[PDB]
């Protein structure tokens, strides 16, 4: 406090520090918790258009500095919009008829909704008797986890109109969906998401195997969003000639890396 | 198996001896040409 | 939006007074009107109101104190404060910063006892 | 400030320890309720609080990312730290780094049960960071500067590796262990 | 929705202000320092302040020394009564 | 300010700042023993002037006194001159006369210049950062207990004095100046412009003689002897590292070409003098023997003559590189040695469990637990917060009359099994 004041008349009041307002750790770990959920607490409000937590100004804990308080809470908090952004982003929840994304995608979104309610699940597991840098140093490599597969998904937590990143390209479905995940396995292939990239791609892939199953076994194609490289123009399916053969199922040949 | 239980661990054990190309390849490909 | 409240200047030279003397503005009362008393008098211009002369100034005096690594210091510090660009009134400070130094190496004419009787 | 000190090496800079861009962790200024002595004790504190900064900059700066899928992985290698060895490298600083976090929550814990406990307790306990940190710091500081590529920055972790700090050792060890797995998949994969 | 990111980035502006007057305030100590002035943080707050107020530095240092024999008669006085 | 000025009063008054903090002190003669002092001073000579003396409290001497032995610098009453820490001269302490007060702090002040001379010790060469290393765990010990001193000032319980922790550090004083004096022979005696191997050798010879010194010290040394005997092992470690490196592998991996024997680059193995010339001794100045290893140094040439032949005699993949006890599983010479010389002195898929628990604990019945993920999620979470994973005693004061002497201990703790493998 002292050091604040001195500053302060340092600084001749034309920076107006906000004032540094204690609060009790046996507080702050609930604020704490409700940003590991994503949710807005007396010390983080929720920024809208990110859904995103926003530190109030001045907060003072004790035996720490309210700036460098401050600047933990606000790695702390930038953790916590991570988390409820990816919600978001992954809340995304039927394959109703509008989706466009494919039953892979729904299917990726689903897997994800799970990785999320692990994810909660950990959070509500962490005993609100742990130091704030206990924790903080604890979840410090999930958070970067989750951030770096955020925006390997395009899926980050970054406010799609304030951050002046380009656009997040749709999530990829199809062989596309595929490629995304092989690009990101390899890429990725180090890290902790690895394995849970691993999980991701099958989990997408089994409404995927499904189609190719049928296709496989009836010729049916289970396609209901045009991923598979197949295309069955029925009119010639009909066909009892060669045509039948050539034009009633078609493979999409030209972007067959796409297909 | 893959990533479906918890404790297991030989889930991931082709996951490790492999990379996740080759054995993606490996557990699609051989029931794939059996009934190719 | 409430400026500190940056006490005014006679408030502020009181406080000054009382934390020089280490003793509380009422316990400082002679000083504080000593203080009153050289504020009110027409000051003289300061010697430089360049602020590249008053740090070229700064530094000479430092090398004049065989303290040339502080001269050195002094310039380098000088520039980084011009390109801070935080002080409004450079000049001023600059010369009352040099007016503020003090030779280490000249032994102090210890002031005698006999100056505390004037204070009074 | 003990509290303020350990988020300043926890990466928190506050009023008294200023994070620099260019000078990293510092003490801001001298204070008038320190002795000088206590001033230089903090600064040499300040300096391995710097250290960790700088650590925790470099993780960010090749770890902290993720991994861009640009096409060419081969020129990823060139500018940006990147490659399977350039990620077990930030892995293995962040598992190193762990003891050290682990040590912190220790000290934390231990001046959060005596609020009467100086500096000199956490001088003594914090040494061997003190002198680990250091080291690593200038290894990968030299990693960084020579742009080690692929398993050629292995080959000059060897080289450190023949460090006469024994715990420097046991440390290129273990990231040396890591990134060997990672060599050991590829060249499983080759053969 | 978007107001509410813009209050942050408005605070963090600040801050970096703010942060940038204490590294130069760091700067300024240290450099008066290097001069030997005398002045401590809390002192040389108050002269900046005065300073920044206009002062005249020929009256600032002759009030300064005079404030100074003055404290330095309360200051022998105040260790020779301890 | 006002409450800080109130704390700061009642939390250590500044006289640690260069700001004169007046504290009151009894007036009694035995406690104004500076003030009656003063006032027999100022009552005896009509020419004496009265200097300016700064009135400091005899905790805070101990305070600072402690920082200094600490190795902290920049202390206020003891300032660092070309090396030397000198005493401000305007301090005063109630208890003390200026020149007692004087002539305490000026022992102290060798001491604490003898540990700056040694706390500004870089480690540049492998022998050196062995020496480094081995000072680095001493001053650890020191602190250790300067730690347990400030803790039991910082209780205040009970009336420490500055003479009690003289003599609670003079053990560990004496054992201070001896270090003080074996590191200014061996290391700050060594000139400069040496080279590394030559500054090595050096070093090894004093230790050598050091050792036996300590040795015809007795037990009074136990402390010293035991302090050197992990300074020898130490700085060996490098040094049997690299012996162990040349008999095992039959390859001289010097990169300092701190060892006695050089490999000549220029002799091939199907040179004729490869057997005499590959291998050079750095044998310009006879100096180059070790001393330690003397006895024993034309074994270990041989031995490591044999092995360099046979990794440089184009051998088939002969079988006797077998797979079992390899070299890293086989005790290092440094290893080796040490468990020997101990053993003859007497002398020193469950967190896949743990995760599926946790999950049962924290996630719903219904969701599968996905392997991959579940490996992942506790990897990152209850791995990150599970990782609590957070010596020789050559110490011959357990039985120095049993002990060997290090010649005879060496010989019979490393030199057998030097020659073992040698023979083998």
């Amino acid at each position: 406090r002292l050091h604040q004041g001195e500053l302060q008349l340092l600084a001749g009041g034309v920076l107006q520090a906000p004032q540094p307002v204690l609060v009790k750790e046996c507080e702050l770990v609930k604020d704490v918790l409700n940003v590991l959920i994503g949710v807005v607490s007396a010390t983080f409000s929720l920024c809208q258009p990110a859904q995103a937590f926003v530190v109030k100004r001045g907060v003072h804990v004790s035996g720490a500095s309210p700036e460098s308080i401050s600047s933990l809470l606000s790695e702390v908090a930038e953790y916590g919009t991570c988390y409820t952004r990816l919600s978001h982003f992954s809340l995304q929840p039927v394959l109703d008829s509008l989706y466009s994304k494919g039953l892979v995608f729904q299917a990726f979104t689903s897997g994800l909704r799970r990785y999320l309610q692990y994810y909660r699940a950990c959070v509500l597991s962490t005993p609100p008797t742990l130091s704030l840098l206990t924790i903080g140093f604890l979840f410090k490599k999930l958070g970067r986890q989750l951030r770096y597969l955020a925006e390997l998904c395009g899926v980050g937590a970054v406010l799609p109109g304030t951050c002046g990143g380009g656009p997040r390209a749709a999530f990829p479905t199809g062989v596309k969906l595929l490629s995304y995940l092989y690009q990101e396995a390899l890429h990725n292939c180090s890290n902790e998401h690895y394995p849970v990239l691993l999980s991701l791609l099958k989990t997408s892939c089994e409404p995927y195997t499904r189609f190719i199953h049928d296709w496989v076994y009836s010729g049916v194609f289970r396609d209901a969003y045009g991923e598979f490289m197949i295309q069955v123009n029925h009119e010639y399916l009909s066909f009892r000639d060669k045509l039948y053969w050539t034009h009633g199922y078609v493979l999409i040949s030209k972007e067959v890396e796409d297909c | 198996p893959q990533v479906q239980s918890a404790a297991d661990e030989t889930a991931v054990q082709l996951s490790e001896l492999l990379t996740l190309p080759v054995l993606m390849k490996r557990s699609i490909t051989a029931p794939l040409a059996a009934h190719i | 939006m409430a400026t500190p409240d940056q006490k005014s200047p006679n408030v502020l030279l009181q406080n000054l007074c009382c934390r020089i003397l280490g003793r509380s503005e009422a316990d400082v009362a002679q000083q504080f009107q000593y203080a009153v008393r050289v504020i009110g008098s027409n000051f003289a211009p300061t010697v430089e109101r360049d602020e590249f002369l008053v740090a070229e100034k700064i530094k000479k005096e430092l090398i004049r104190q065989r303290r040339e690594a502080d001269a050195a210091l002094f310039s380098e510090l000088h520039r980084k404060l011009h390109s801070q660009g935080v002080l409004k009134n450079k000049w001023s400070i600059l010369y009352l910063l040099l007016s503020l130094s003090e030779d280490p190496r000249r032994q102090p004419s210890k002031v005698s006892s006999y100056a505390t009787l004037f204070a009074q | 400030m003990i509290h303020e000190l350990l988020l300043a090496l926890s990466g928190y800079p506050g009023s008294i320890f200023t994070w620099n861009k260019r000078s990293g962790l510092q003490v801001s200024q001298d204070f008038p309720f320190l002795h000088p002595s206590e001033t230089s004790v903090l600064n040499r504190l300040c300096r391995l609080g710097t250290d960790y900064i700088r650590f925790t900059e470099f993780i960010e700066q090749y770890t902290g990312h993720v991994q861009q899928q640009d096409h060419h992985p081969s020129q990823q290698g060139q500018g940006g730290l990147h490659g399977i060895y350039l990620r077990a490298f930030c892995t293995g600083l962040d598992s190193v780094l762990q003891p050290y976090r682990q040590a912190l929550l220790d000290l934390e814990q231990e001046f959060l049960g005596d609020p009467h406990l100086s500096i000199s307790h956490v001088n003594y306990f914090l040494d061997q960071f003190q002198l680990l940190f250091p080291s690593v710091m200038v290894v990968v500081e030299q990693i960084k500067s020579q742009k080690i590529h692929g398993c050629q920055i292995l080959e000059t972790v060897y080289k450190h590796s023949c460090g006469g700090l024994p715990p420097v050792r046991s440390a290129l060890e273990k990231i040396l262990a890591v990134c060997h797995g990672v060599m050991y998949k590829q060249l499983s994969a080759w053969m | 929705m978007a107001s509410s990111s813009g209050a942050g980035a408005a605070a963090a502006a600040a801050a970096a202000n703010l942060n940038a007057v204490r590294e130069t305030m760091d700067v300024l100590l240290e450099i008066s320092r290097i001069l030997n002035t005398g002045l401590d943080m809390e002192t040389l707050s108050i002269c900046v302040r005065l300073c920044e107020q206009g002062i005249n530095p020929e009256a600032l240092s002759s009030v300064i020394k005079e404030l100074r024999k003055a404290t330095e008669a309360l200051k022998a006085a105040e260790n020779m009564t301890s | 300010p006002d409450d800080r000025s109130w704390l700061e009063h009642h939390v250590v008054h500044q006289y640690w700042t260069a700001r004169p903090s007046q504290f009151p002190h009894s007036l009694h003669l035995h406690s104004n023993l500076a003030a009656v002092w003063d006032q027999h001073l100022y009552s005896s000579d009509p020419l004496y002037v009265p200097d300016d003396r700064v009135l400091v409290t005899e905790t805070q001497v101990i305070r600072e006194t402690l920082w200094l032995l600490s190795g902290v610098k920049k202390l206020f009453i003891f300032q660092l001159i070309d090396g030397k820490v000198t005493v401000r001269n305007n301090i005063i302490v109630t208890h003390l006369t200026h020149s007692c007060l004087r002539s305490v702090l000026e022992q102290i002040a060798a001491y604490g210049q003898v540990v700056f001379r040694l706390q500004e010790t870089e480690a540049p060469f492998r022998t050196y950062q062995a020496f480094m290393w081995a000072l680095y765990k001493y001053f650890i010990s020191f602190k250790e207990e300067l730690a347990e001193i400030e803790k039991c000032i910082i209780n205040n319980d009970t009336t420490i004095t500055l003479a009690i922790v003289v003599d609670k550090l003079a053990p560990r004083l004496s054992q201070l100046k001896v270090l003080h004096k074996v590191f200014s022979t061996g290391v700050a005696e060594v000139p400069p412009d040496t080279r590394n191997v030559v500054r090595a050798s050096h070093l090894l010879n004093t230790l050598y003689k050091a050792i036996l010194e300590y040795d015809n010290v007795g037990e009074a040394s136990e402390q010293t002897v035991s302090l050197l005997f992990s300074l020898w092992v130490e700085t060996v470690r490098p040094y049997l590292q690299t012996v162990d490196e040349w008999i095992v592998h039959g390859h001289l991996w010097d990169g300092a070409r701190e060892f006695i024997i050089q490999r000549n680059k220029n002799v091939p193995v199907n040179h004729r003098d490869f057997w005499y010339a590959t291998y050079t001794l750095y044998s310009v100045r006879q100096h180059t023997m070790v001393s330690f290893l003397k006895p024993v140094l034309k074994q270990i040439i041989m031995a490591g003559k044999s092995m360099q032949l046979l990794k440089n005699l184009q051998c088939a993949e002969s079988t006797t590189c077998q797979a079992g006890a390899r070299d890293a599983e086989r005790k290092s010479l440094y290893t080796l040695f040490l468990e020997s010389v101990q053993s003859r002195l007497r002398t020193p898929k469950e967190n896949l469990m743990k995760m599926q628990s946790i999950a049962e604990s924290h996630l719903e019945l219904d969701d599968v637990h996905d392997p991959l993920l579940a490996i992942n999620f506790a990897r990152m979470y209850l791995e990150q917060s599970d990782f609590h994973e957070k010596d020789v005693c050559v110490d011959r004061s357990s039985e120095s009359v049993t002990c060997q002497t290090f010649e005879l201990t060496l010989r019979s703790c490393l030199y057998p099994h030097i020659d073992k493998q040698y023979l083998d």
